[PDB]
């Protein structure tokens, strides 16, 4: 069984840079290496076959090089849509067909400040006995952000769940969705609900709020 | 127009078995090998086996030898993979992949995937609740954000689609990872509508649709 090892395991580059991912084999596999690209939430796609042959319809910025043990995928001019995990695969000693561990490509860009939106629980959901208050941060970079919920200027801890997206395929930015969860009762016991967002594109923390039922 | 369309996501208890399908189109099903590869959450790709859709022959990987079974039905050009005695380690996305060439075999067409979640929970379709924004200082020239909240759905195989009140599609789908809480998942989608459109328009709502393997659901989201 031939083990494929990719290097680096995570790579950062800005749009327009040359990217070079390496795949090494435990033992010679001649030109029997294929390169695939998996974009978040999608299935792998064949980019290169036979080490240096481009699958019809794949952009020409992708290129394969190599023979024997050391192989290299090269992206001449990285573009925002090349965000993905790239995998190499050997078809020389089959079975088993073996893949590399994967190289995640992270696109680096300039700072972008989030756009913040607070959303109060819906009347329907309130009739369910639950109350979810949402706070959305939109198109920001870098990924590091802080969402702090405050009910009646009371810092809330243990009731909020967050979820960050993957880099956008056009602007390479992130978005985030924090959600506070109270019981309909608990929600009907307080007045002001706010989220304060901290991000280095904001010159100071940005709070957005709403008043219970004043909506 | 080569395409491989797989079955839907499934939740199975430990010890159970699952059979996933892969309907092929756009080529001669019997002339190309069909492999199966799986991807655990966050981890890489793992070859499972192949089937010759013409002879019925199979070759599995030792890890799965004795627990997997790959079949085909050439009349419906479909391929099958049944994994039994399911364990948590088997929660993953199972893909079918066509292979080409006989020397440098390469998986040139892949499927969409089929999530299999091995858990103790039960499956449920989502419940949709709208999200309308209520700011302390609404600005006319700023874009208008509306949203949809899906709750209590399992497995996490939801697809949020949005449509205008005039039926046409909304290509502003902002999608966030689901969140697990209480054995069931919850997700949030957001659409940002230009001000040029909500100002100059008299549409009162936008429709949030969600597709889940245990029931598709819809909800109207008011347009402030
Ligand atoms: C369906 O509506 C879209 C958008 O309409 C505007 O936005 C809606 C949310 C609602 O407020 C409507 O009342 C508004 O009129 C139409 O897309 C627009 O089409 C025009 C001309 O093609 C273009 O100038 C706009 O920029 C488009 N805006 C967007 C966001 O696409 C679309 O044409 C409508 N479809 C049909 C069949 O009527």
């Amino acid at each position: 069984d031939i083990q494929m090892t990719q290097s680096p395991s995570s790579l950062s580059a800005s749009v327009g840079d040359r990217v070079t991912i390496t795949c090494r084999a435990s033992q010679s596999i001649s030109s029997y290496l294929n390169w695939y690209q998996q974009k978040p939430g999608k299935a792998p796609k064949l980019l290169i076959y036979a080490a240096s042959s481009l699958q019809s319809g794949v952009p020409s910025r992708f290129s394969g090089s190599g023979s024997g043990t050391d192989f290299t995928l090269t992206i001449s001019s990285l573009q925002p849509e090349d965000f993905a995990t790239y995998y190499c695969q050997q078809s020389y000693s089959t079975p088993p067909w073996t893949f590399g561990q994967g190289t995640k490509l992270e696109i680096k860009r300039t700072v972008a400040a989030p756009s913040v939106f607070i959303f109060p629980p819906s009347d329907e959901q309130l009739k369910s006995g639950t109350a979810s208050v949402v706070c959305l941060l939109n198109n920001f970079y870098p990924r590091e952000a802080k969402v702090q919920w405050k009910v009646d200027n009371a810092l809330q801890s243990g009731n909020s769940q967050e979820s960050v997206t993957e880099q956008d395929s056009k602007d390479s930015t992130y978005s985030l969705s924090s959600t506070l969860t109270l019981s309909k009762a608990d929600y009907e016991k307080h007045k002001v609900y706010a989220c304060e967002v901290t991000h280095q594109g904001l010159s100071s923390p940005v709070t957005k709020s709403f008043n219970r039922g004043e909506c | 127009q080569v395409q491989l369309v797989q079955s839907g996501a499934e939740v199975k208890k430990p010890g159970a078995s699952v059979k996933v399908s892969c309907k092929a189109s756009g080529y001669t099903f019997t002339g190309y090998y069909m492999h199966w590869v799986r991807q655990a959450p966050g981890q890489g790709l793992e070859w499972m086996g192949w089937i010759n859709p013409n002879s019925g022959g199979t070759n599995y990987a030792q890890k799965f030898q004795g627990r997997v079974t790959m079949t085909r039905d050439t009349s419906i050009s479909t391929a099958y993979m049944e994994l039994s005695r399911l364990r948590s380690d088997d929660t993953a996305v199972y893909y079918c992949a066509r292979a080409q060439w006989l020397v440098v075999t390469n998986f040139d067409y892949w499927g969409q995937g089929t999530l299999v979640t091995v858990s103790s929970g039960s499956a449920s379709a989502p419940t949709l609740f709208p999200l309308v924004s209520c700011e302390n200082s609404p600005s006319d020239t700023s874009s208008v954000a509306v949203g949809c909240l899906a709750q209590d759905f399992l497995p996490d195989s939801i697809t949020f689609s949005w449509k205008y009140k005039n039926n046409s599609d909304i290509s502003s789908t902002r999608g966030f990872p689901s969140v697990l809480r209480g054995g069931k998942y919850a997700a949030t989608s957001q659409v940002l509508l230009p001000s040029k459109d909500v100002m100059q328009g008299t549409d009162e709502h936008v429709v949030c649709k969600v597709q889940h393997p245990n029931g598709n659901k819809e909800k109207n989201v008011p347009l402030p």
